[PDB]
Protein backbone atom coordinates (compact mmCIF):
# COMPACT_ATOMS: atom_id res chain seq x y z
CA UNK A 1 0.00 0.00 0.00
CA UNK A 2 2.85 2.39 0.43
CA UNK A 3 4.08 1.72 -2.78
CA UNK A 4 0.73 2.40 -3.91
CA UNK A 5 0.58 5.77 -2.23
CA UNK A 6 3.92 6.84 -3.86
CA UNK A 7 2.49 6.67 -7.43
CA UNK A 8 -0.68 8.28 -6.51
CA UNK A 9 1.31 10.93 -5.19
CA UNK A 10 3.63 10.77 -8.29
CA UNK A 11 0.55 11.34 -10.07
CA UNK A 12 -0.11 14.55 -8.80
CA UNK A 13 3.34 16.26 -9.04
CA UNK A 14 4.27 15.42 -5.59
CA UNK A 15 7.74 13.06 -6.26
CA UNK A 16 7.98 9.91 -3.65
CA UNK A 17 9.91 10.62 -1.22
CA UNK A 18 8.02 13.46 -0.41
CA UNK A 19 4.98 10.29 0.69
CA UNK A 20 8.01 7.83 3.04
CA UNK A 21 9.66 10.77 4.71
CA UNK A 22 6.23 11.72 5.68
CA UNK A 23 4.80 8.29 5.68
CA UNK A 24 3.40 8.11 9.41
CA UNK A 25 2.14 11.19 9.50
CA UNK A 26 0.06 10.77 6.66
CA UNK A 27 -0.96 7.39 7.87
CA UNK A 28 -2.12 9.47 11.03
CA UNK A 29 -4.01 12.44 8.83
CA UNK A 30 -5.67 9.65 7.12
CA UNK A 31 -6.96 8.08 10.08
CA UNK A 32 -7.80 11.32 11.83
CA UNK A 33 -10.03 12.14 8.65
CA UNK A 34 -11.58 8.54 8.82
CA UNK A 35 -12.13 8.81 12.37
CA UNK A 36 -13.83 12.35 11.69
CA UNK A 37 -16.18 10.94 8.74
CA UNK A 38 -17.39 8.21 11.30
CA UNK A 39 -18.29 11.82 13.96
CA UNK A 40 -19.71 13.61 11.02
CA UNK A 41 -22.18 10.74 10.11
CA UNK A 42 -23.04 10.30 13.57
CA UNK A 43 -23.37 13.39 14.96
CA UNK A 44 -25.78 14.65 12.06
CA UNK A 45 -27.84 12.39 9.51
CA UNK A 46 -28.90 15.91 7.51
CA UNK A 47 -25.20 14.54 5.91
CA UNK A 48 -27.51 12.27 3.40
CA UNK A 49 -29.49 15.13 2.04
CA UNK B 1 -13.31 -15.44 -5.32
CA UNK B 2 -9.87 -14.22 -5.52
CA UNK B 3 -7.71 -13.35 -2.44
CA UNK B 4 -4.95 -11.24 -3.60
CA UNK B 5 -1.65 -12.08 -2.18
CA UNK B 6 -0.69 -8.68 -0.85
CA UNK B 7 2.13 -8.26 1.54
CA UNK B 8 4.53 -4.95 2.66
CA UNK B 9 7.04 -6.19 0.30
CA UNK B 10 5.52 -8.03 -2.87
CA UNK B 11 4.44 -6.95 -6.52
CA UNK B 12 3.34 -8.53 -9.73
CA UNK B 13 4.39 -7.12 -12.59
CA UNK B 14 3.56 -7.78 -16.13
CA UNK B 15 5.19 -9.47 -18.45
CA UNK B 16 3.36 -9.56 -21.76
CA UNK B 17 -0.05 -7.88 -23.06
CA UNK B 18 -3.08 -8.46 -25.13
CA UNK B 19 -4.46 -5.71 -27.68
CA UNK B 20 -7.88 -6.20 -26.64
CA UNK B 21 -10.41 -4.54 -29.40
CA UNK B 22 -13.49 -4.03 -28.17
CA UNK B 23 -17.31 -2.93 -29.10
CA UNK B 24 -19.56 -0.09 -27.44
CA UNK B 25 -22.50 0.86 -29.30
CA UNK B 26 -24.46 3.95 -28.97
CA UNK B 27 -27.79 5.08 -29.91
CA UNK B 28 -27.28 8.47 -31.51
CA UNK B 29 -30.80 9.23 -32.92
CA UNK B 30 -34.27 8.06 -33.07
CA UNK B 31 -36.00 8.07 -36.24
CA UNK B 32 -37.31 11.47 -37.41
CA UNK B 33 -41.11 11.31 -37.05
CA UNK B 34 -43.81 14.10 -36.98
CA UNK B 35 -47.79 13.44 -35.99
CA UNK B 36 -50.23 15.64 -38.79
CA UNK B 37 -52.19 16.31 -35.17
CA UNK B 38 -55.57 17.07 -36.92
CA UNK B 39 -55.49 14.30 -39.46
CA UNK B 40 -54.43 12.10 -36.38
CA UNK B 41 -57.41 13.54 -34.34
CA UNK B 42 -60.10 14.38 -36.78
CA UNK B 43 -59.20 12.45 -39.85
CA UNK B 44 -60.39 14.26 -43.00
CA UNK B 45 -63.38 15.92 -41.41
CA UNK B 46 -64.00 19.28 -41.11
CA UNK B 47 -67.16 18.72 -38.97
CA UNK B 48 -64.55 17.31 -36.73
CA UNK B 49 -61.76 19.92 -36.82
Amino acid sequence: FAMQMAYRFNGIGVTQNVLYENQKLIANQFNSAIGKIQDSLSSTASALG
Amino acid sequence: ENSVAYSNNSIAIPTNFTISVTTEILPVSMTKTSVDCTMYICGDSTECS
